[PDB]
């Protein structure tokens, strides 16, 4: 929890096969049935708990070259069965570049790695903001005009003043809004409210670095951009870039065939606490980010409904697969009960979706 | 491997800050000003201003106040750099020899610090026993002015408050006090701290006003008999001394923020409160009869006096002569006619100093055809707004005062006309409509038009694109762009098969309800025969920040595309070809085929147009996340840049690169602590047509001109170790190393200076006197390679000083 | 247990058989339950490495890699294919709720024969799927009634393949069956090699099956010699006229012609089809 230092190199072990893109803030349940795996657990709880995940780029050849460090925060024993199942809850902290992997004689790989850097930059106008302006740059905290706002008022009067001193410099007030963490945060809360519309600031973090790698768990996204997003480096491009991708990449195709439509971003929205996208957990130790959509297009049904296991009390889960390729994308939910409103509803696994841009012809941007 | 050269044609002419007092000489009453890195000291005299001393500091004057230790017999200066230098300076004559000796120094930053949102405040408390300097959140920096104290040993006191907006050691005090201003969720409020040296605690101070105006930004500690402080907000000026709290609502500052003061009279009686739109009122405070309480303020009074420039400082001199330190536009020593029957006060402008900054874009031009270059400036910003025209000749300067902000600026050789584009603030006016505050160039011009495309209270920015003559400077045309249009990018090019040179504008509609741009346009003008015409248009879905004529074809930047049209004979833009890029391009420079194109996060790419393929290829890429403001191509593989904390860098196509990574990515070769914000880059020069290669000139926002050339390796590393013996020869102002300053810096880090050579240290070489010009050339080797002259050298300089 | 979720659908840790369903003269099928998403799959483990030589499990697994690329709804899909313990394990689509021997067997306990819409309802569908093996050149080698597939919402889907093509029949016998397609074809009597025409006179013979609830050399199953000798001769009882249309009948007859060349190709068996459906429908 006491976070590694910037640059510092860690010698950290790997989980095995753990091919995942885990993301600073982001949770990893884990079930281990290995002595070795279960051991290794057992001596990082004498230790700080920290051992590495790393992005493979590549699913066949083991083409990793970023990762992110995962803290154990909860551990869990059950010996219920023969085999001594140990479940354990990970969050991530700090990204890192792999220097050297080495695979042990136990199977257990060994990751000496640098920790990279947060790039927190300071203000655009802190370089031209007036001496003579310095002391009215900071904004008067009050409940009057920041809570239960205009919103279109307040952001226009934070512009003005905030940027004023854009008259020096070769550009204008808006163009300084684009790269604004504050202006961006809020631009994603507005479109993110949408699809968890019981969610509040309460919840969302207040840093941009925090904001911005939580934004990266929420958002369903492929592998690809995943990794793309964990390689920007400043938490403005990591916002300008999320943000792209939830106005430009509107269309969730499924990831074999990538040109059948499944779902849209005007579908989203939330019955869990978490969120719209959740990771959820099987009877047999797999994970599924699933996402919450209303309608789902080019899916039919495999087999017959079922309760066991059901990850949304009263609603019976149908397998859902791809029309076109039978590639599974989903579980359809239908409810039990007639009052019980969303009427249907599904569940769709991150790994299966595509995010593309509508039927037409554009490059995210940072 | 890049190597240039960057020399400083025209100083830095904003004014950021102005101080007075007795540092000369007890008997002298000094005016000393702050150029951003220059510092100017001049004697107050009946015929204005006496020019006594200006001297180059390597660093941007942050603090400057003038204090007088117990004993001294003349005034000591504090100056604190950006860097956190800070230095006690003391003025000594021996006859005709002016020096600036330093008397204290050190670099008071922090090992681990929290930057305060005010900026760095620094305050000497009236005794004269210590400095306090509030640099970060939270802690208080005390430096005891004591005897031997020629390091500046410092300490931090622990404060508990952390976002203090304003701080002031008060007067009328037994024990030092601050008073500051400080805001916390519940509001902003008023407290006072009693400074301890000997236990280092800030013990209870004499009294604290909570629930004072949200705006409260500003502190004045009032001087004997007086005593206690004003805080000034927006709307209401208030004094605190504990049992008094006066509070006064004028309707007369209510409409602007009153954002700088000045201290009249040594007692406190007038004060001068300048605010944002240029006015300047008069506080005073009325003093009431004494039994034994000469500690009485019986009343507070505003008095508007008249409008001068837009206000950074101010400066009471005598005779009713103020100094107006303006940074927008032309400083000023300003008469107040006070002297008629107190009731009506006006003030008169007595004589304006040239301010060059900001300088937001430029054009180098030959009006007259004599082979030395011009540069026209779009200098100054509101109703300081104007067109200067420096010429060399010792830069001779002419001003050309539009009262209104220009924006950019190009030339047609063919109408003997400059493009302008510019903005115009417009109040929403009582009958729906809108309403200028002032003539300017564009509601004065001789033809004036709207366009004509279909496609309260509120401040509205109304752009414009002028027409100026050449010869007169007369505001020929004046075409205003419609409603929420931002015209943001402005060329004059001939294109295709058409003779016809036209002044191209690209715009951006701007909404509140849109974050980013989702429309704009293209507009094609033609000037003649006295008047311009709307000839093509055409609309694109975003915003058009740059254009360029490349190879005869219009090369724009449409949000995040970078797109060529090709000018027809119908007289149309039709499109060529597309590049879709991974940054929004911002900044779009050509040399032939090759294209840099830039983000406001120095997210750099080059491209190149192949005719074989019709398309653009991506050549190299270089994403370091840092702030930008303009870049440059030097050469096909050199390009120029500016970055974050006044930065200048140069990235490098490694050409030798065997695998596709090295070859696309482009090598930081350059960095230089510039001290400057540069905003724009222009290929010219001032002087008629040596060691030096190319000539790339830049304006910045402290009106700053200067020039970047490229340099061999042989005259890269001759004058580098000839820089590193002049810096340890010349005595440098507050003992503060060149490499240090030059050092290249951002709040993360500051890593030593690479590819540039120092212009203004190199220059200095011919300054220095003849025995310290042995002791520099002194076993330094020139090209054979032999023991070099002084005489050699100075020849090799004075060539360096030909090419501005 | 064991688990490796890297490898995904190509290993035997992620699947848990349910119950054994199935078993051909050379396939073991299990109705399996993915242990990874809960996807009901058909595991068909086959022996290669017992009976088939290095060249036959080459040219089966080759297939097998273009065969997991087709696409066709009215097609049973492999969804993926691996070597685990000297067995090739062939994940399907799982198509349980029966097949056409099984409708056709039904039909026969309540003696009625299946009427000429429903025929041609499953009979288009069954031509799509044909049409599309074709079309990427693809041999299905045993077109059967077990091998039409139809789900609970009355969807047709052909799959399993096969496999008999490698055939040997090593023991010193006059007649041969084993390893050649339920509908034997008069060119593979001869015991040479497989081709599409094969497959146009299997489809036939199925048309005649579905008309008749038989095979066209029913009867003559206990007898081989005159079973091989009406098979090259085309003796097959004609299907009656005052049950079905002349349109379906001409079809048998000309895509259970002795000649290869002379039988249709799938292209106008699939229009004929479609144009049927569409007046009976
Ligand atoms: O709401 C949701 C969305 C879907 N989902 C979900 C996500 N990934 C899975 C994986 C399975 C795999 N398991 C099975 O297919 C089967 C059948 C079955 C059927 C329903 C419930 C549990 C089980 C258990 N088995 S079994 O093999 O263990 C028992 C068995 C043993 C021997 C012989 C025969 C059967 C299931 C659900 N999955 C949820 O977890 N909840
Ligand atoms: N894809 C499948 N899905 C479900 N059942 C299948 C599948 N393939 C074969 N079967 C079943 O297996 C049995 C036949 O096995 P199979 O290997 O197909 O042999 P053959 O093709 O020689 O009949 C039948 O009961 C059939 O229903
Ligand atoms: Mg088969
Ligand atoms: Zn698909």
């Amino acid at each position: 929890r006491t976070l590694h230092d910037d640059d510092s190199c860690q010698v950290i072990p790997v989980l095995p096969q753990v091919m995942m893109i885990l993301i600073p803030g982001q949770t990893l349940p884990l079930q281990l049935f290995h002595p070795q795996e279960v051991s290794m657990v057992r001596n990082l709880i004498q230790k700080d708990r920290t051992f590495a995940v790393l992005a493979y780029s590549n699913v066949q050849e083991r083409e990793a070259q970023f990762g992110t460090t995962a803290e154990i925060y909860a551990y869990r024993e059950e010996q219920d069965f023969g085999i001594e199942i140990v479940k354990v809850k990970a969050i991530g902290r700090q990204r890192f570049k792999v220097l050297e992997l080495r695979t042990q004689s136990d199977g257990i790989q060994q990751a000496k790695v640098q920790i990279l850097p947060e790039c927190v930059l300071p203000s655009t106008m802190s370089a031209v903001q007036l001496e003579s302006l310095n002391k009215c740059q900071i904004f008067p905290s009050k409940p009057v005009s920041r809570e239960d706002q205009c919103s279109y008022k307040w952001w226009q009067k934070y512009q003005k003043r905030k940027f004023h001193c854009a008259n020096l410099t070769s550009w204008p007030r808006w163009l300084y809004s684009l790269y604004d963490a504050e202006t961006l945060m809020d631009r994603i809360k507005k479109q993110l409210r949408e699809w968890d519309e019981n969610l509040k600031d309460d919840s969302l973090p207040s840093n941009p670095i925090d904001f911005s790698y939580r934004v990266a768990a929420c958002l369903p996204i492929d592998d690809v951009l995943r990794i793309q997003l964990l390689k920007i480096g400043s938490a403005i491009q990591r916002l300008r870039c999320e943000l792209d991708i939830m106005n430009k990449c509107t269309s969730l195709c499924c990831k074999q065939c990538q040109e059948t439509e499944i779902t849209t971003k005007n579908e989203i929205f939330s019955l869990s606490l978490c969120g719209p996208m959740a990771a959820y957990v099987n009877p047999h130790g797999y994970v599924h980010e699933t996402l919450t959509v209303y309608k789902a297009c080019n899916l039919n049904l495999i087999g017959r409904p079922s309760t066991e296991h059901s990850w949304f009390p009263g609603y019976a889960w149908t397998v859902a697969q791809c029309k076109i390729c039978a590639s599974h994308i989903g579980w359809k939910f239908t409810a039990t009960k007639k009052d019980m409103s969303p009427q249907k509803f599904w569940g769709l696994t991150r790994s299966a979706l595509l995010p593309t841009i509508p039927d037409t012809e554009v490059i995210l941007c940072l | 491997m890049s190597y240039n050269y960057v020399v400083t044609a025209q100083k830095p002419t904003a004014v950021n800050g102005c101080v007075t007092g007795h540092f000369t000489s007890a008997e002298d009453l000094n005016l000393l000003i702050a150029k951003n890195t220059r510092l100017e000291i001049y004697v107050v005299t009946a015929e204005g201003l006496r020019p006594v001393k200006e001297v180059g500091m390597y660093g941007k004057i942050a603090v400057m106040e003038l204090f007088r230790p117990k004993g001294e017999s003349k005034d000591l200066l504090f100056i604190l750099t950006a860097k956190y230098n800070a230095c006690i300076l003391e003025y000594k004559q021996s006859g005709e020899s002016i020096d600036i000796i330093t008397r204290a120094h050190g670099n008071v930053q922090d090992r681990i610090g929290r930057p305060s949102e005010t900026g760095i405040i620094g305050i000497i408390d009236p005794e004269c026993r210590m400095i306090g300097l509030r640099l970060y959140d939270g802690l208080f920096k005390v430096i005891p002015l004591d005897r031997d104290n020629k390091e500046l040993k410092a300490f931090n006191i622990r404060l508990e408050e952390l976002h203090v907006i304003d701080v002031k050691f008060l007067y009328g005090c037994q024990a030092p006090t601050i008073c500051f201003v400080y805001q916390d969720p519940q509001g902003r409020h008023v407290k006072t701290y009693e400074v301890s040296l000997r236990e280092k605690e800030f013990n209870k101070g004499p009294w604290k006003q909570e629930n004072v105006e949200a705006e409260a930004s500003m502190v004045i500690a009032v001087p004997e008999p007086f005593g206690g402080a004003i805080i000034i907000g927006q709307e209401s000026i208030t004094y605190h001394n504990g049992d008094k709290y006066l509070a006064i609502a004028p309707p007369i500052i209510k409409q602007s923020t009153i954002v700088c003061h000045n201290r009249v009279d040594p007692n406190g009686s007038r004060y001068l409160l300048g605010d944002m739109e240029g006015r300047l009122f008069m506080l005073l405070l009325e003093k009431e009869e004494q039994m034994d309480g000469t500690v009485t303020l019986k009343d507070l009074r505003v008095e508007l006096l008249g409008e001068t420039s837009i206000a950074e400082c101010l400066t009471y001199l005598d005779n009713g002569v103020v100094f107006v330190g303006s940074r927008l536009g032309d400083s000023q020593l300003v008469k107040l006619n006070v002297d008629s029957n107190e009731q009506g006060s006006y003030v008169v402008a007595m004589e304006t100093f040239t301010n060059l900054g900001p300088i937001v874009d430029m054009c180098v031009v030959d009006l007259e055809r004599q082979g030395q270059g011009q540069l026209v400036t779009c200098s100054g910003a509101f109703k300081e707004g104007s067109l200067r025209i420096i010429r060399n000749g010792k830069l001779h300067i002419r001003t050309v005062p539009l009262y209104e902000s220009p924006r950019k600026i190009c030339y047609q050789e063919v109408s003997q006309c400059f493009g302008v584009l510019s903005s115009r603030i417009e109040v929403q006016d009582t009958s729906g409509g809108t309403t200028a505050l002032r003539p300017s160039a564009s509601t004065q011009a001789l033809s004036s038009s709207v366009s004509s495309s279909k496609l309260f209270g509120e401040e509205v920015e109304v752009h414009n694109l002028l027409i100026i003559d050449q010869h007169t400077f007369e505001v020929l045309h004046a075409h205003q762009f419609l409603q929420n249009e931002y015209a943001l990018s402005l060329v004059s090019c001939k294109l295709g098969k058409d003779p016809n040179t036209y002044f191209i504008v690209g715009t951006a509609m701007v909404y509140p309800e849109e974050a980013e741009p989702k429309q704009g346009r293209i507009v094609v003008f033609q000037y003649s025969d006295g008047k311009l015409q709307t000839v093509a248009e055409k609309e694109v879905k975003g915003a058009v920040y740059s254009m360029v004529e490349f190879n005869g074809k219009l090369l724009a930047s449409i949000n995040s595309t970078v797109r060529l049209y090709e000018w027809t004979t119908e007289k149309e833009l039709r499109t060529e070809c597309n590049h879709y890029n991974n940054i929004m391009a911002l900044y779009l420079k050509t040399k032939g085929d090759f294209i840099l194109v830039g983000d406001l996060m120095r997210s750099v790419l080059l491209l190149a147009y192949k005719p074989m393929e019709g398309n653009f290829e991506e050549i190299a890429r270089d994403f370091n996340p840092n702030w930008m403001s303009a870049v440059e191509i030097l050469d096909d593989d050199n390009f120029l840049g500016a970055e974050n904390a006044f930065n200048l860098f140069v990235c490098q196509k490694d050409s030798a690169a065997t695998t596709d990574e090295e070859r696309q990515h482009l090598q930081e070769v350059g960095l230089f602590h510039l001290g400057e914000f540069v905003n724009v880059f222009c290929h010219g020069s001032l002087v008629m047509q040596t060691p030096t290669q190319g000539s790339v000139l830049f304006g910045t926002v402290n009106g700053m001109i200067g020039l970047v050339t490229s340099l061999s390796e042989s005259w890269y590393n001759l004058l580098l170790d000839m820089q590193n013996r002049l810096n340890k020869v010349i005595k440098s102002v507050g003992k503060i190393e060149h490499s240090f300053w030059r050092s290249f810096h951002t709040e993360r880090k500051t890593e030593p200076a690479t590819g540039f050579i120092d212009g203004d240290l190199i220059e200095s070489f011919l300054d220095i006197s003849r025995p310290k010009m042995q002791e520099v050339v002194a076993n330094l080797q020139y090209d054979m390679k032999r023991e070099a002259t002084a005489d050699d050298l100075i020849k090799v300089v004075e060539e360096l000083t030909r090419i501005h | 247990k064991a688990l490796r979720p890297d490898m995904g659908y190509n290993t035997l840790a992620n699947f848990r058989i349910e119950k054994k369903i199935g078993r051909g003269q050379f396939s073991e099928v299990y109705r399996a339950a993915c242990l990874l998403d809960g996807v009901p799959v058909a595991l068909k483990k086959v022996q290669i490495f017992d009976l088939m030589d290095a060249k036959a499990r080459a040219d089966c697994i080759k297939e097998i890699d273009l065969l997991k690329q087709l696409n066709h709804p009215n097609v049973i899909k492999y969804y993926a294919s691996f070597i685990e313990d000297n067995e090739l394990n062939i994940v399907l689509e799982l198509a349980d709720a029966g097949d056409l021997s099984r409708m056709i067997k039904h039909f026969k306990k309540q003696k009625r024969l299946i009427p000429e819409r429903t025929v041609w309802k499953y009979f288009v569908q069954l031509c799509s799927a044909l049409e599309h093996m074709h079309s990427r050149r693809v041999m299905h080698r045993d077109i059967k009634p077990a091998n039409v597939f139809i789900t609970a919402t009355g969807v047709v889907k052909l799959g399993d393949l096969g496999l008999g093509r490698f055939f040997s029949s090593k023991t010193t016998a006059a007649h041969s069956l084993v390893g050649t397609p339920y509908y034997m074809s008069p060119e593979r009597i001869h015991e040479n090699g497989y081709n599409f025409k094969s497959d146009i006179w299997s489809l036939g013979c199925l048309l005649y099956e579905m008309a008749a609830l038989q095979s066209p050399f029913y009867g003559d199953k206990m007898n081989l010699y005159s079973l091989c000798k009406k098979i090259e001769q085309c003796d097959y009882p004609p299907l009656p006229s005052d049950h079905y249309s002349e349109e379906l009948r001409q079809l048998v007859n000309m895509c259970i012609n002795p000649d290869p060349e002379k039988r249709p190709d799938v292209t106008y068996v699939y229009d004929v089809a479609k144009r049927m459906h569409a007046c009976t429908a």
